[PDB]
């Protein structure tokens, strides 16, 4: 806020009820900003595709049961959110977040044993 | 440049002191016994796009084999021309030897 | 599923053709263990690869034991991508970003604790210890009641 | 699709699949690569470590 | 004390050396193995031990089919009957 | 893209001396911060 | 009776009769040394380890001084500082300025202890110059630069006391005293390359290693040797793609700081005859194929032939790990086959010893057991050629005790004196009923050691019955709580691992079936009768050799330096290699080839990761999960059902025991492709002692030199 | 990729490689990168192995001979060479040949020597 546009002072969560509000607050800001993110970096994907990525990022950490670890993830989310909504990231940075735009594909690991073996460890 | 003795034998004996001290890891060396059994290099490369021109190799060499010539006018069209192998470096020493000996002659008392 | 490889793990931007398929990625729900590997920023690959935890043996070429004092953590070399010959210069290229990295620990519980916290697979190699036997100079000159059996030369 | 490609004339190409520094094994000539389409074939080959 | 069915390719007994578990598997093998190896002499009866190993028995059937049975907390007589199921048909 | 080095980094850390080269050093705690010692007898 | 002493003001306790330097090491005190080595006799000649001892006027050699009840030792006094500086000055006065050209540089104890304990500058500026000494030819393996010699005596003491090769010595006197053979001759020990490591200086260096690398550029991987059955602990030094040298690491249980010459010098064979891509033979000539193309032709040729039970045969070679044998046993069983054979004569037949009890085939008294052995009988084994580091362990106990050795089988030139009782099964029975049986009966710690060539003998069933019946008759001597007297010695790294997982042909019925499909799992010493000519041969391995050339499909596998593999040595110790380099070309991990062929054969193995295969190993044998220990055998007495009861009625031919190693240098695929082993074989045959015999260098009749190594 | 003699000869004064791991120039300077190139313009230093063997044997009566390359501080570290074997002794730094006068008749008898002897 005061230092720069989307700056959030680093604070610990008081309890699990406090943490959950921040996590939902963080998700709400992210998926709300998805229309702006598309037109601001000229992303060649629909807001639906972008918003799915937001949920998966939040779902990788759905099973965390440690309060200190949540505070770390919340601070990372605020830092990524600020550097996105401020035009500090470049199209290369945001585009790299979408795993489909790598010339070797998104399925960058072998499907099963025999496809990886026939190609040579993937 | 890579230098010779007055007889024309290579000064380099593959000690690897210049490869170890190099602050930028610009030198790559391979070596075995030569056909006559002499300790000599088979590969002596300097990546001139990694080299920071600090003189540490020239300071570390016990035989005065690797030296920096006074030459600075060798800008190239392609980056590949700045990957010096042993042939390029020994040719440089052959061409620049009278300067190399004169520069060594003047400063060796301080080295 | 009892050491089954999870062929459906999400990839990250450092996932390459040389990355092995992991078994167990941290989720932040493991009991009693800080999930550093979840928040470190390190690629998924480091939870798929195995580190070796060992005391380096004394070199056979020297008597100094300075480098055997500490515990070493090292990454095993993969089948593909560790080294190959660059066609231009003959240099040795690598796709293994861990090839020149090692970690030093005062005790192996420390090394194990760090490895569990990051989520590395690890293998602990215990150090072989010398078997003590007293040595005496005077044993070079023991009286032989019988055939000498060996002729000593100082 | 693999670490081995055998060419029409039989050459075996043991290939290390990767990026810029990898070994694609193919040597290709592309006539008229300075036009609109030549940049997409040259780019695809070179970034696989092909000559 | 009889030869097993034609399906039995091999038997595998895994046990420990200490008294962490019982000594019933060890006593049973002390007795069973000589006569079992006797009546049908061409069946590999592998006795493999290791510190801390829960007692088990494996029976290999045709085409790589196996059945395992835990011998923990089991007296030798029950161990004797546990093997009997794996070998008679 | 995933990192790929044309020449891999060469770590010469293994050339560290097989013998300790510094030693334990010297104690320089002042006397006003070392404990007193019992006198003989 | 550990006495109590003071070193540098801190108290240490150690056994009486121990050297002071041993107490300093126990106390953690670092003492410089050159002549002293823990495995050699004390010399006391270098003068580096002089320390101050209370009530002693002269400074004292801490390697030779005995520990006493109450001595006080000062290792960091001015007197000790002055002694080390002065001794280092004398060591460097005549030492040649050769560190740029010396191969010890960067791993030199003279350089490290000069930096640590000596002065920074020298005071020898004599116009008369330094001593210079002529070089010596002592064979093809050891390059000599004798000016560097500091006269520690380590190479003489090792070669004489340890290796049993009294050809190295020292001639002359004073400053002109010179180490060498007084007359130029090859050093005939398979343990000779240990002097290179023992040498503190670069006076004795490896000829094949000469000038190739600096020590700081080498990745150091601790691993296990697989060219022998002892599993010697080794350090593999590599520079990216290339393995450059093999060094021994300390394991007092198995190899005791030493390795043999083939273990050391066969590493150059790892880069010359290598299988790097699949080959499909066609129109009588091998042709390259993809891995899909090769596995398809296995699947097609399997269907076309439709093998029945035991028409699928697998032969395992000497360098095969347990992962490959377990995955291949799972595959062969799913094809109906129990035809699992080994690479030696009679390997395709059921073995005279069984595999039901681990003690049937293992070295039961452990390698460490030799340190306490009172009497040893060696049946059908030349231990110098089959287990050389274990052979030197027998000499060491023989030198320091009243240990009696006898042998039944082919005589060999031995490093210990032994009583040759005969060469056949008749001689074994006479021995056990003769005077040496009396020696065995009235001895604590008796040992009977049976070679792996007895297992390949036609009378093998009568040998194990003869031996074990003696073990049972004289138990409470051979079969006690602290001791097992019966031992089987494996010269190959894979045999005990194969036995552990039951990788053997169970019955003569399986042995009788003539195979249609034969899988050579790294097999190259197979008999040319266990491989029928009209069978589809598949070779999987790392080296193009005998096995690969007669095959229909060649699959490139991995060598021991390119994989983490599980190996079981002759005593049952489970050990794991560590990969130093990656796979070359299009090669694959050996167990993954078998797992990949199983999908193509329609019987996909359950395991996809090596951790799942390693769980399967514990189900077959749980001791395979315990690395670097030897799990004791609980039911030792049960080694009578298969060694006596099943072996009671066996035909006896009386044929002599044999020599399973015709030539030590050529034993496996790696050593047969080694250019260095070729020089050793050539030099032994022609008696040439010159260093440059088939190597680069000037020679009198070769003034232009030559680039070739190994030719 | 090379027809001219600069593209085949390992050096102007030596056709053949002088170490086993040395890449022959004919294979090294082959491939697409050497297509439209002047080969005489490429760096081709003279082989040092051929030049050092033109050096005549420095005869001496003393058993031990010092060699530092002859530049004083401009050479190599001073080493001492033993000439007692009946052969030409060579400095391990600079390759200079040395021989004792005791061995002159046997060295003159030799059909061919590594060094000219005169
Ligand atoms: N683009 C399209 O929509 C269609 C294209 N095509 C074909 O596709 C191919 C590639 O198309 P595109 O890349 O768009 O074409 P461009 O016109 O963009 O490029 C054509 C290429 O031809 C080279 N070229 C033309 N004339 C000569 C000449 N006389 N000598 C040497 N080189 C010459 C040009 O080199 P330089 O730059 O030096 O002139 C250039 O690299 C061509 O064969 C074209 O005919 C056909 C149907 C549709
Ligand atoms: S240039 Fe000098 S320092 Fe480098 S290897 Fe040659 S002799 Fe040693
Ligand atoms: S001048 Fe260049 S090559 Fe020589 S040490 Fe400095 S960086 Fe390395
Ligand atoms: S032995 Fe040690 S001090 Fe002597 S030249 Fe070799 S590295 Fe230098
Ligand atoms: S040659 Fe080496 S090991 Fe032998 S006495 Fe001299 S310094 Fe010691
Ligand atoms: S170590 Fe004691 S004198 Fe050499
Ligand atoms: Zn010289």
């Amino acid at each position: 806020v005061q230092p720069t546009k989307f700056a959030v002072t680093v604070r610990q969560s008081r309890n699990w009820a406090d943490a959950k509000q921040r996590v939902i607050a963080a998700y709400r800001a992210w998926i709300r900003a998805a229309p702006e993110i598309q037109t601001m970096y000229s992303i060649p994907f629909p807001v639906s595709h972008i918003r799915t990525r937001i949920r998966q990022e939040f779902e990788r950490h759905r099973y965390v049961n440690k309060l200190n670890v949540v505070d770390v993830l919340l601070q990372q989310s605020n830092a990524d959110f600020q550097e996105t909504m401020n035009f500090w990231r470049q199209q290369s940075h945001v585009m790299a977040f979408f795993k489909e735009e790598h010339f070797r594909g998104e399925k960058r690991l072998p499907s099963n044993f025999i496809t990886g073996f026939l190609e040579g460890r993937n | 440049a890579l230098r010779r003795y007055p007889s024309g034998e290579e000064r380099c004996i593959a000690c690897k002191l210049c490869e170890a001290v190099c602050p930028a890891q610009a030198i790559t060396i391979e070596a075995e016994e030569r056909a006559d059994g002499s300790r000599r290099t088979t590969r002596y490369d300097i990546d001139m796009t990694k080299c920071i021109y600090c003189g540490f190799c020239q300071e570390s060499c016990p035989v005065d084999a690797i030296v920096e010539s006074p030459n600075a006018e060798y800008a190239t069209e392609t980056r590949e021309e700045l990957l010096y192998n042993k042939e390029k470096l020994l040719a440089n020493g052959d061409k620049w030897e009278p300067e190399l000996a004169a520069a060594i002659r003047a400063d060796a008392p301080y080295r | 599923p009892r050491n089954a490889p999870d062929y459906n793990v999400p990839i990250d931007i450092a996932t390459s053709t040389f990355t092995p398929v992991p078994k167990n990625v941290q989720d932040g729900s493991e009991e009693n263990v800080v999930p550093a590997g979840l928040i470190s920023g390190a690629p998924m690959e480091l939870q798929a690869r195995t580190v070796r935890i060992y005391k380096p043996a004394k070199p056979a070429t020297q008597s100094g034991e300075k480098n055997t004092q500490l515990w070493r953590m090292d990454w095993d070399v993969l089948g593909k991508g560790h080294r190959w010959e660059n066609p231009l210069m003959g240099w040795q290229s690598s796709a293994d970003f861990m090839q020149g990295t090692h970690l030093t620990f005062k005790t192996k519980e420390d090394a194990i604790a760090f490895a569990e916290k990051q989520g590395y697979e690890y293998f602990v190699q215990e150090p072989n210890e010398r078997h003590f036997r007293p040595k005496a100079y005077a044993n070079n000159f023991l009286y032989s009641p019988g055939k000498l059996k060996h002729i000593r030369t100082k | 699709i693999s670490d081995i490609h055998i060419t029409r004339t039989g050459k075996p190409l043991i290939r290390i699949q990767g990026g810029r520094s990898s070994l694609g094994e193919h040597t290709a000539t592309v006539f008229g690569a300075t036009g609109q389409l030549g940049r997409y074939i040259v780019n695809r080959l070179a970034r696989q470590g092909c000559t | 004390r009889y030869a097993f069915a034609k399906g039995v390719k091999e038997l595998r007994f895994l046990f420990c050396q200490t008294s962490q578990h019982s000594a019933e598997a060890r006593s049973f093998l002390n007795r069973a193995y000589p006569i079992m190896k006797k009546h049908n002499p061409t069946i590999p009866i592998l006795l493999r031990e290791a510190q801390g190993t829960i007692p088990r028995v494996y029976a290999r059937y045709e085409f790589g089919r196996e059945k395992m049975e835990s011998l923990e907390g089991l007296t030798d007589k029950q161990i004797e009957e546990t093997v009997a199921k794996l070998v008679k048909t | 893209e995933p990192l790929e080095l044309t020449q891999a980094f060469r770590n010469f850390e293994g050339g560290s001396s097989a013998w300790d080269q510094v030693g334990p050093g010297i104690d320089r705690t002042p006397d006003t911060f070392k404990l007193p010692t019992p006198k003989p007898e | 009776a550990e006495v109590e002493l003071t070193i540098d003001g801190k108290k240490v306790s150690i056994e009486a009769g121990s050297a002071l330097i041993q107490a300093c090491e126990k106390a953690g005190v670092v003492v410089p040394r050159y002549c002293y080595h823990e495995k050699l006799a004390i010399a006391g000649n270098c003068r580096m380890c002089l320390v101050e001892v209370e009530r002693s006027p002269k400074p004292v050699a801490s390697c030779a001084w005995p520990v006493q009840a109450g001595m006080v030792v000062k290792t960091n006094s001015p007197l000790t500082h002055k002694a080390r500086e002065g001794v280092m000055e004398f060591l460097l006065a005549n030492h040649p300025l050769d560190c740029p050209i010396c191969d010890q540089g960067g791993e030199c104890d003279l350089q490290d202890q000069s930096m640590r304990y000596g002065a920074d500058r020298g005071r020898f500026h004599e116009i008369g110059g330094k001593r210079a000494v002529e070089d010596k030819n002592i064979g093809p393996l050891i390059k000599t630069s004798m000016n560097r010699c500091i006269h520690c005596t380590r190479c003489v003491r090792f070669m004489n006391d340890i290796a049993g090769a009294p050809e190295l010595g020292s001639t002359g006197r004073g400053n002109d005293l010179q180490i060498g053979t007084y007359l130029e001759k090859n050093l005939d020990s398979e343990l000779s390359g240990n002097v290179i490591d023992l040498c503190p200086v670069g006076a004795l260096t490896s000829k094949p290693y000469a000038f190739r690398a600096r020590p700081w550029e080498l990745k150091r991987t601790e691993s296990i040797d697989v060219l022998d059955g002892l599993g010697s602990n080794i350090r593999v030094d590599s520079r990216g793609l290339e393995v450059m040298r093999i060094l021994p690491r300390l394991n007092d249980d198995v190899n005791e700081e030493w390795i043999n010459d083939k273990t050391r010098f066969a590493c150059d064979g790892l880069k010359t005859q290598r299988l790097t891509m699949p080959l499909v033979r066609r129109d009588g000539k091998f042709e390259p194929a993809t891995w899909e193309q090769a596995l398809t032709e296995i699947a097609h040729a399997y269907q076309t032939l439709a093998p029945k039970e035991n028409e699928f045969k697998v032969i395992a070679g000497q360098l095969v790990e347990v992962e490959s044998l377990v995955a291949m046993k799972d595959l062969a069983n799913r094809l109906g086959s129990e035809n699992l054979a080994l690479d030696f004569p009679g390997g395709s037949q059921p073995l005279a010893h069984g595999v039901d009890i681990r003690s049937n085939y293992l070295f039961n008294s452990k390698i460490w057991g030799i340190e306490e052995a009172d009497a040893i009988l060696l049946v059908g084994t030349n231990p110098r050629h089959e287990a050389a580091v274990l052979n030197a362990r027998i000499r060491k106990q023989w030198l320091r005790s009243d240990l009696e050795i006898a042998a039944v089988g082919q005589p060999w030139e031995s490093t210990f004196d032994y009583e040759h009782l005969g060469t056949d099964l008749a001689a074994l029975k006479n021995a056990l009923s003769g005077p040496f049986g009396e020696k065995l009966k009235k001895a604590k710690r008796p040992m009977i050691i049976v070679g792996s060539g007895v297992t390949e003998h036609p009378d093998a069933k009568a040998f194990y019955e003869t031996v074990w019946s003696f073990v049972e008759k004289n138990a409470s001597n051979f079969l006690t709580e602290e001791w097992c007297g019966y031992n089987v010695l494996q010269r190959a790294a894979s045999r005990a691992g194969a036995f552990e997982v039951g990788f053997v042909v169970p019955s003569p019925e399986v042995a009788a079936t003539k195979p249609k499909f034969v899988w050579l799992l790294g097999a190259d010493e197979f008999d040319p009768a266990d491989v029928p000519k009209d069978a589809f041969i598949v070779y999987q391995g790392h080296h193009g050799d005998r096995g690969a050339e007669i095959a229909d499909i060649v699959l490139p596998g991995a060598a021991y330096t390119e994989k983490a593999g599980t190996y079981v040595n002759t005593e049952g110790r489970v050990q794991m290699t560590r990969a130093a380099t990656g796979l070359p070309g299009a090669a694959r991990t050996d167990w993954k080839i078998i797992r990949a062929v199983s999908e193509f054969l329609g019987v996909p193995l359950p395991y996809d990761d090596v951790a799942q295969l390693r769980d399967r190993m514990a189900e077959i044998s749980p001791a395979l999960a315990a690395y670097d220990v030897v799990e004791p055998v609980a039911l030792r007495h049960l080694s009578k059902v298969q060694l006596v009861d099943q072996n009671k009625g066996a035909k006896v031919t009386g044929e002599p025991l044999k020599k399973v190693v015709e030539n030590f240098y050529f034993t496996d695929v790696i050593s047969r492709s080694s250019p260095t082993m070729a020089r050793c074989s050539a030099a032994k045959e022609t008696g040439d002692p010159r260093t440059n015999f088939m190597a680069p260098g000037m020679e009198e009749d070769r003034p232009m030199g030559q680039i070739a190594y190994g030719a | 990729t090379g027809r001219p003699a600069s593209a085949v000869m390992q050096a102007p004064n030596r056709a053949e490689v002088w170490s086993r791991s040395q890449r022959p120039r004919s294979e090294a300077m082959a491939g697409p990168r050497f297509e439209q190139t002047d080969f005489d313009a490429q760096p081709r230093p003279w082989a040092a192995i051929e030049l050092i063997h033109k050096q005549p044997v420095r005869w001496t009566h003393d058993r031990i001979v010092a060699c530092d390359g002859g530049g004083g501080p401009h050479g190599h570290p001073k080493i001492y060479i033993n000439t007692d074997k009946p052969e030409i002794a060579t400095c391990n730094y600079c390759g200079l040949p040395f021989a004792n006068e005791h061995h002159r008749k046997y060295l003159e008898s030799l059909p061919q020597t590594s060094y000219p002897l005169n």
